[PDB]
């Protein structure tokens, strides 16, 4: 079969410098009319794939200038001459030499390089609603947040919790490039009952020394 | 201009069979390839079907003999019904648009128009709807408050803000599987402190596959 490899994996760049993405064909994508079968699709963060680039080099209506193909043959390569923030995203190459038939390539994933924002840090209580019916959820909010890198430590009356807490992350937003990140602890009613001082302790480059944020039950 | 809109997507037991649709609208579709193209947890497609307006078909092997799309030029409509269905067919199914039949290698232009996607999920687990509970803001600028949407099964959810009004500072964050197999996620915004007494603010959640719709007021404790 027609096999679609990509080139890198994902990068991140500095908005105004350049990213390069590659595509190689196991079979070339040239017909006798000239043409290379080769397409390039971006999915942002919510949003339904759209086309970039069609035949190899030609970008689509509405695709400003800074996007270009170039290739033949087995390898392509798409350039963003310079990247900015709603770039964000997954690339991907698909051939259409085999139309009806198609093949997507595996993606690459575009990270944008920004400067280092401290974490906005909040904690919230289980609600008197969910307490009833048995469990506790303590969350921590750490928000619009750059680099990544995060971590999270939550203390139970000064002990450190462990196995009890899970992270969601945001995709890195289109507009400002943070990420905002979540720290749910789950402990049984019994349990919460049980002790007094609530804490997350967030350490993060952003930050002059890791923060805590707490609440007495 | 052309609109694709899928639907059918929903939870089945494995081995069994699901019907999706995509209705076309704005102009005829009835010229056009179009396809079928799956996505795993939002990151990779697989081409998986096609259909041109002759009706001829085609598959990826993964799928040939299991998989049958089909249309309805004059419901403007294409379809993909699934049989004996594994957990590798979860994801979410996007109908495109292709070029007419017959003509790419005159006239190619790309896959222009993409559908929103309609999610399956492949699993011998029940619906179950969600518990909404408030995030309630800090007595202690800018505040922040949300809910905490958990305990359901299978994905999505959607969570607004006030009927949809509040948009600015809003993060919905993925879901994430508990070890029980039960989905959970927290929506959270961030509003003027100044505004907390004065400005209502509700999330309205909805998990369509359970038929829950539930707004809950988020207030200082």
């Amino acid at each position: 079969d027609l096999l679609m490899t990509q080139s890198p994996h994902s990068l991140a760049v500095t908005p105004g410098e350049p990213a390069s993405i590659s595509c190689r064909s196991s079979q070339s994508l040239l017909l006798g009319n000239g043409r290379n079968y080769l397409d390039w699709y971006v999915q942002k963060p919510g949003q339904s794939p759209q086309l970039l680039i069609y035949l190899g080099s030609n970008r689509a209506s509405g695709v400003p200038d800074r996007f270009s193909g170039s290739g033949s043959g087995t390898y392509f390569t798409l350039k963003i001459s310079r990247v900015e923030a709603e770039d964000v995203g997954f690339y991907y190459c698909m051939e259409a030499r085999q139309t009806p038939r198609l093949t997507f390539g595996g993606g690459t994933k575009l990270e944008i390089r920004r400067t280092v924002a401290a974490p906005s840090v909040f904690i919230f209580p289980p609600s008197d609603e969910q307490l009833k019916s048995g469990t506790a959820s303590v969350v921590c909010l750490l928000n619009n947040f750059y680099p990544r890198e995060a971590k999270v430590q939550w203390k139970v009356d000064n002990a450190l919790q462990s196995g009890n807490s899970q992270e969601s992350v945001t995709e890195q937003d289109s507009k400002d490039s943070t990420y905002s990140l979540s720290s749910t602890l789950t402990l049984s009613k019994a349990d919460y009952e049980k002790h007094k001082v609530y804490a997350c302790e967030v350490t993060h480059q952003g930050l002059s020394s890791p923060v805590t944020k707490s609440f007495n039950r | 201009e052309v609109q694709l809109v899928e639907s059918g997507g929903k939870l089945v037991q494995p081995g069994g069979s699901l019907r999706l649709s995509c209705e076309a609208s704005g102009e005829s579709v009835g010229d056009n390839d179009m396809h079928w193209v799956r996505q795993v947890a939002g990151k990779g497609l697989e081409w998986v079907s096609s259909i041109g307006s002759s009706g001829d078909t085609y598959y990826i092997d993964a799928v040939k003999g299991r998989f049958t799309v089909s249309r309805d030029k004059g419901r403007n409509s294409v379809y993909l019904q699934m049989k004996t269905l594994t957990v590798g067919d979860t994801g979410v199914y996007f109908c495109v648009r292709g070029p007419e039949s017959g003509w790419f290698y005159h006239y190619y232009w790309g896959l222009g128009v993409w559908g929103r996607g309609t999610t399956v999920t492949v699993s011998s687990a029940s619906t179950k709807g969600p518990s909404v509970f408030p995030l309630a803001p800090s007595s202690k600028g800018t505040a922040a408050l949300g809910c905490l949407v958990k305990d359901y099964f299978p994905e999505p959810v959607t969570v607004s803000w006030n009927s949809g009004a509040l948009t600015s500072g809003v993060h919905t964050f993925p879901a994430v599987l508990q070890s029980s197999g039960l989905y959970s996620l927290s929506s959270v915004v961030t509003v003027p402190s100044s505004s907390l007494g004065t400005q209502t603010y509700i999330c309205n959640v909805n998990h369509k596959p359970s038929n829950t719709k539930v707004d809950k007021r988020v207030e200082p404790k």
